[PDB]
């Protein structure tokens, strides 16, 4: 129940490298490394990623891609990231005309 | 050399009998094992393990090695069921097939497999007191005895085990032996019939105390046991003639030792008379002494007289499966 | 020759130069990193060195390496020898025993196998003959194409004892030997030869020829491997019993029982060091024995037990002895000594094996005997007590005799011929290496110079005489 | 160990960090698994370079022709 | 203690003895049987062999005979995109290195 | 190794953070100043031509247990070790 | 890149909220949902113990006096989906029963031991009910359905039973809604 | 007198390195006799009575008895 973890990429802080120290901004480190590594690019282990390039270039609207999509991501975060509990995905357009916003939560 | 290391931070689940399996410094995951059965006889016959562990990725035999000469070290207790004891041994694997996704393991414990050897070469004990014999033969178990008197000679030959002279000592002592938890036991069988109970079981009575008692079977063969011992025991010595010792009125059989003390307790044991099974006491050990009572559940309540009020457990086993703990006893009185 | 405190050093220094590392971080984040880098660091370097170093093989530390750089320059080692004996002893115990056998097999009370080498005579009360250990099985491999070299590797345990290699080649029902070559030096198209060679595993192969420079043996053909197996050092004194076996007709008409000689002379094989010292040689060598060496090489490889051997021409000799002598041209001078063999054995093996050395012609051999020069030696020490006088007077003789005497190898350190005589300084530093001493002194007295041709000079410890107290 | 693995490596880390007060807190984490993997990396192209070049040197035991 | 996977040419300890089983799995790799996969050097493997090896196999752990197979002595030594490279099954890689484990013999060996 | 390999092995997320792209050119530059040579002199061993002077010296001895040399008498000391080895075939003429 | 089939698109006008798709690394089936859907789940609550043994620690450890537990199943489903075809009749309504017909194979050609067994779908039921790594057990359909002029159905109805493959924690259920 | 030895790796510097026998070998035991090796090289290290008159570079030692 005391499990700590510094910031995946080295940020820069007052203190020095910013440092995680709880249960649940743990989950959120960890989470934060995870959708910024793609899959194959760990030099060891590369069975370890994102699969989000997949949704670069589709309709914003409703459609079959998507669904296809969402599966892919929800089992492969399973299978990477066993014991963090994630509750839903939620995709849609922000913003401007090409931009598309993902979501992940953890509840 | 063997370092003695701290028990691990990652262990926080808590079990009914089997509480972790371990090879070393690496632990088998618990919840793999589905069955166990641990013995503790009334006789130097060691106590015994069995385990059936779940293996279908091939990982038990093929990746840790399993066979002949593996020492397993084992934890049970139960300390919060209905006896609250806990201790630590060591076993010795005999033999392990595969079958079916399964294996099953058979152990006996060390302290006892290094008792139960056959001697390379003779060793003979002249005029020497028992407990130096007995520190001698098993020189890494604690020794409980109360029933040592006289000295004598004794033997072990070529091939044979050293539990053979032990039970030796024990029969011209007249007293019972069993080794378990650490110490090896040779309590007199005289005083053991005027030894005070320590728990009490009942049956049909449901407002009791105590605990309580679920199946139980009655054992009225007492002439099965007693046939064997029916003899009137015969003997050759050099300087007095020939010497006798028992009844009167039985048959006559020779023996060897000319010793009035040996040739006196050689008819003495103990009759077995109940047997039955409880919920999962793990303080049950042999030579135990306990309360019983008895109720009918028909007619009008009497009380079943052919029990004896007090009894001694002579052999205990428990065994757990994935859902419950159950313990089974075998109860008997000296004759 | 970096060390860890030369990779911390320059570790710190790097840090501090950097821009980002010098200023955002400090104290805490740095030190952890720098042990567990400067560890790494370390012990991948000592890896690297111990790779080079075992890369040659005057530096190898490992016996594979010393035997890939052995098989690299194509080189086979001594092969073990059967220890030989006589049974004077074969008295029949009934009537028509065996008038004349040869080549009977015979076991010997271990599961040992042996074999008599002459015909029994006819045992009129009895008879006499010398047995040795070998044994001999045999092994087939047919042929389905011509692969261009077809090389046959026998296996790791017939490998461990064998003797002697035999090859016969069999086509349309006739069979022959094919005899072996150094290399393929001088053949081709159709001669039958073969070359021997070691796998870094230790497996001994045959090797046929190419098209150009041998025969290849043709297809649907049989190759046989012939093998002589022998026990290397196996001793049996007297009086055993030696049952046949194969023929065993005869176990009941017989009685055979080891008298007279025992059987002593086994050998094993190569030790590591001679193997590396004897693979370098091997590359001067060649096959030609022109140069000085080159005798002394031969003899010590087809003559086993020899401590030293030296051989020198007309000129040292018209400078030692006479001004000028005719006879003296082509003329080779050979002299030596073997512990359990006298001079006139010697000289009977020396010449007798020199037959078959390569590049013979208008050569003629001759012999000199040694002389043998006592040497004698004089000590005065002081120990520390807490020794006995008696035990350090006693291990001091022990260990002088066995490093200065004359059965020690201190004459050829490893089994390469050469003469390494003995000088002063090596006593000194002997005798203090072992450390029983404080301080010592050493006195010299009946010393003389070695002409290092037929001299000798061992080390007499019996009368030598050692002063010591404290 | 002779042969390093990234098992090994980690466990030297986390035998090297213990007893400091900034580090031992990070024993378990993904942090230092992913920093012991990188590092590692480097220690396993080493060896085997030396093991391959070793082997390669001989012409008895090269594997190639260009050798 | 820390166990090897079974797939590593590390298994055999010594750097000698294991150059018979690295030229009988490259003389394998050069031959031309019929069950053998051909895999071309994409782009983005030009200096990740474990990424050959785990997209082929499904074992990252056999990258050494990726490294073998293409013709280099270092990992950090670029392979030539689009080099063409004939890989052989994982099961007859596994019994080589158990026959060379355990046995430890030439192929061709004759026994009696 | 090159100007770089280490480095460019990194995700591209955690090549743009400055420590860790600064940690890994250190560990670079440690491991080519420190191990790097010996491979290198490893493998450059094949060709008489292409070892330092360092593995010519160890040659060289090797061949001097069995012949009186001295490297500084002649022009190079690679032409001296082939041509000694190369006329070791001539024996006699 | 999984192949589509079944009633994916739009043209019909039903909310993706009454359909069900199966998606696994080869193929996507889409189809609705018909009057006779339904989850299930079942826990064992319970021979050895006798009147004479009762009683008027924990709770565990008393098996005479107390009901014990002994073990539960993963969640089953029984889905009647239904395809009916309004423009192409192969990709709707004959395409989707061969793709589900392929997904309840094994394939022992494979390679690799995993690769032979059947494959695992992930079921999304309308959109608010997901659950990975389900294992098709049962499957059926009819053979009297209308036929078109080249001989591919106008419509049908599938009938599958399908099951987790393992048991779920209290806290690992809520998080499939 | 009978010989028998026991060693113990150095995985990190722990500043004191206190090395503890059995109770059994404890009970039997007449000299003791330490050994450091370093990269190929083995020594002696003498021991001190407490730390009088040593330091950082010296190759010394105390002993202890547990109250166990």
């Amino acid at each position: 129940a005391n499990n700590n973890e510094i910031d995946p990429l080295l940020t820069l802080e007052l203190s020095g490298v910013k440092t995680y120290e709880s249960q649940e901004e743990a989950w959120g480190a960890r989470l934060y490394e995870w959708l910024n590594t793609y899959q194959g690019e760990v030099y060891g282990d590369p069975s370890w990623g994102n699969v989000l390039p997949q949704f670069k270039h589709e309709p914003t609207n409703l459609s079959h891609v998507q669904i296809a999509v969402e599966a892919m991501l929800l089992q492969k975060l399973t299978v990477d990231l066993p014991d963090i509990p994630i509750s839903g995905l939620s995709v849609a357009e922000g913003d401007a005309f090409d931009k598309l916003k993902i979501s992940i939560r953890i509840r | 050399t063997k370092t003695t290391t701290a028990p691990e931070t990652d262990s926080k689940r808590t079990q009914l009998f089997l509480q972790s399996v371990s090879i070393g410094q690496n632990e088998i995951p618990r919840e793999m094992i589905v069955g166990c059965t641990y013995v503790e006889p009334g006789e130097l016959s060691g106590p015994q393990l069995m385990l059936m562990i779940r293996d279908s990725t091939a990982y038990v035999v093929n990746k840790l090695g399993v066979k002949f000469g593996t020492i397993l070290t084992v934890s049970l207790g139960d300390p919060e069921g209905h006896g609250g004891i806990l201790f630590s041994e060591e076993f010795f694997v005999l033999k392990a097939p595969r079958k079916d996704d399964t294996v099953l393991i058979y152990a006996f414990s060390n302290p006892v497999r290094l008792l139960k050897v056959p001697s390379t070469s003779a060793q003979y004990f002249v005029d020497k007191p028992p407990s130096a014999v007995v520190s001698s033969l098993a020189p890494g178990l604690k020794v409980n005895a109360d029933s040592f008197r006289k000295t004598s000679t004794y033997h072990l030959n070529v091939g044979e085990k050293p539990t053979k002279v032990l039970q030796e000592i024990a029969r011209d002592t007249g007293s019972m032996c069993w080794a378990s938890r650490g110490m090896i036991n040779f309590k007199s069988m005289e005083k053991m019939a005027n030894a005070a109970p320590s728990l009490t079981y009942e049956s049909a009575n449901p407002n009791t105390s105590g605990f309580t008692i679920s199946q139980f079977n009655i054992l009225n063969a007492d002439y099965e046991y007693q046939r064997r011992h029916n003899y009137r025991m015969a003997s050759y010595d050099m300087t007095k003639g020939v010497v006798y010792s028992g009844n009167q009125e039985d048959p006559i059989k020779f023996t060897s030792n000319p010793d009035p003390t040996a040739l006196a307790n050689y008819n003495k044991f103990i009759l077995p008379r109940l047997d039955m099974l409880v919920e999962g006491n793990a303080a049950l050990t042999p030579g135990t002494t306990l309360k019983i009572v008895v109720h009918n559940t028909a007619g009008d309540g009497e009380l079943d007289e052919s029990i004896p009020d007090k009894m001694i457990v002579m052999s205990v086993t428990h065994f757990e499966d994935r859902f419950r703990f159950v313990s089974r006893a075998q109860l008997g009185v000296v004759n | 020759t970096p060390t860890k405190d030369s990779i911390r050093a320059e570790f710190e220094e790097l840090v501090e130069k950097d821009s980002f590392w010098s200023k955002f971080v400090g104290s805490q984040f740095v030190s952890m990193l720098t042990l567990f880098i400067t560890q790494i660091v370390y012990r991948c370097f000592q890896y690297a060195d111990a790779a080079l170093a075992e890369g040659f093989i005057s530096t190898a530390t490992r016996r594979s390496s010393i035997l890939a750089a052995a098989e690299t320059n194509s080189y086979v080692g001594t092969k073990p020898t059967p220890s030989s004996g006589m049974i004077e002893i074969t008295a029949t115990s009934e009537d028509a025993p065996a008038v004349i056998p040869k080549n009977m097999p015979l076991i010997s009370d271990d599961q040992y196998p042996y074999m008599t080498m002459d015909v029994c005579r006819l045992v009129d009360g009895t008879g006499t003959v010398e047995v040795a250990q070998l044994e001999i099985q045999e092994v087939t491999y047919t042929v389905t194409a011509a692969k261009e070299f077809l090389e046959v590797v026998l296996s790791k345990a017939l490998t461990a004892v064998c003797y002697k290699l035999e090859v016969f080649v069999t086509t349309d029902g006739k069979t022959t030997q094919w005899s072996s070559s150094t290399m393929f030096r001088l053949a081709g198209s159709k001669s039958q030869v073969y070359v021997e060679f070691y796998k870094p595993s230790e497996q001994l192969g045959v090797r046929f020829g190419d098209g150009l420079i041998g025969q290849i043996p043709p297809e649907g053909s049989t190759i046989t491997l012939k093998v002589w197996c022998t026990n290397g050092d196996i001793t049996l004194v007297a009086g055993q019993n030696l049952t046949p076996v194969d023929s065993a007709a005869n176990l009941a008409n017989l009685i055979s029982v080891k008298t007279t000689t025992p059987i002593t002379a086994g050998t094993d094989a190569e030790t590591t060091e001679i193997t590396r010292n004897r693979a370098q040689y091997y590359l001067a060598y060649d096959d030609q024995v022109v140069w000085g060496g080159d005798y002394t090489y031969f003899l010590v490889r087809n003559i086993p037990g020899l401590s030293w051997v030296k051989a020198w021409g007309e000129g040292q000799q018209e400078k030692l002895d006479g001004a000028y002598n005719v006879q003296n041209i082509n003329k080779i001078f050979i002299s030596g000594w073997h512990p359990n063999k006298s001079q006139s054995e010697l000289e009977e093996m020396i010449l007798a094996a020199f037959k078959k050395v390569p590049n013979e012609l208008n050569k003629k051999f001759s012999y000199k005997e040694v002389r043998k020069l006592p040497f004698k030696i004089t000590i005065t020490g002081r120990i520390s007590a807490s020794l006995t006088i008696e035990n350090v007077t006693d291990e001091l003789k022990s260990a002088l005799e066995t490093k200065f005497g004359r059965d020690s190898t201190f004459f050829d350190p490893n089994r390469v011929g050469k003469y390494i005589l003995i000088k002063k300084k090596d006593v000194w530093a002997f005798i203090e290496t072992l450390g029983y001493f404080r301080d010592f002194y050493l006195e010299f007295v009946e010393w003389n110079e070695s002409n290092g041709f037929y001299d000798f000079v061992y080390l007499d410890t019996e009368n030598s005489t050692f002063n010591i107290s404290y | 160990k002779t042969t390093p693995t990234k098992d090994s490596i980690r466990a030297e880390f986390e035998e090297l960090v213990e007893k400091d007060s900034f580090w031992s807190k990070f024993v378990g984490s993904q942090f230092v698994s992913m920093l012991t993997l990188f590092i590692t990396q480097i220690v396993y192209r080493c060896f085997q370079y030396a093991d391959a070049a070793l082997a390669e040197g001989f012409i008895s035991t090269a594997t190639r022709r260009s050798s | 203690q820390y166990p090897l996977s079974r797939y590593d040419d590390r298994n055999i300890a010594d750097p000698i003895l294991r150059a018979e089983l690295r030229k009988e799995v490259m003389l394998m790799c050069e031959s031309n049987d019929k069950n053998l996969t051909i895999y071309y050097v994409l782009p983005d493997e030009q200096y990740r062999p474990d990424l050959l090896a785990y997209r082929m196999w499904g074992i990252a752990e056999l990258r050494w005979v990726v490294t073998l197979a293409a013709g280099l002595e270092d990992e950090s030594q670029g392979m030539t995109v689009g080099k063409k490279l004939k890989l052989p099954p994982a099961t007859w890689i596994r019994e080589m290195i158990r026959h060379f484990q355990y046995d430890g013999q030439v192929i061709g060996t004759l026994s009696i | 190794m090159q100007r770089s390999w280490f480095n460019h092995r990194l995700t591209s997320a955690k090549q743009k953070s400055l420590l860790y792209k600064s940690l890994a050119d250190l560990v670079q530059s440690m491991m080519d100043t420190f191990v790097d040579p010996w491979l290198e002199r490893i493998t450059n061993r094949k060709s008489i031509f292409s070892m330092s002077k360092e593995d010519l010296e160890t040659r060289t001895n090797e061949l001097g247990q069995f012949f009186t040399i001295r490297t500084s008498n002649s022009s190079s000391v690679p032409m001296l070790l082939q041509q000694r080895l190369d006329e070791i075939h001539f024996k006699g003429t | 890149a999984p192949i589509a089939y079944g009633v994916y698109s739009q043209a019909d006008g039903v909310s993706p909220y009454l359909k069900v798709t199966l998606t696994n690394s080869q193929y996507q089936v889409t189809g609705y949902i018909s009057q006779g859907a339904a989850m299930n789940m079942a826990q064992n609550w319970e021979s050895m113990g006798s009147v004479s043994g009762a009683l008027g620690t924990t709770s565990v450890a008393r098996w005479n006096s107390l009901m014990v537990w002994e073990g539960g199943t993963p969640p089953t489903f029984t889905l009647p989906v239904t395809f009916i075809a309004l423009n192409n009749p192969f990709i709707e309504v004959s395409g989707a029963i061969a793709a589900l017909t392929a997904m309840i194979s094994p394939e022992l050609k494979a390679a690799n031991v995993g690769g032979q067994i059947p494959e695992r779908v992930t079921l999304n039921i309308g959109r608010r009910i997901n659950i990975t790594d389900v294992a098709i057990q049962d499957l059926s359909f009819d053979l009297d359905a209308p036929r078109d002029s080249n001989g591919y159905f106008l419509k049908n109805t599938v009938n599958l039973q399908l099951t987790g493959s393992s048991i779920y924690n209290s806290s690992d259920i809520v998080r499939a809604f």
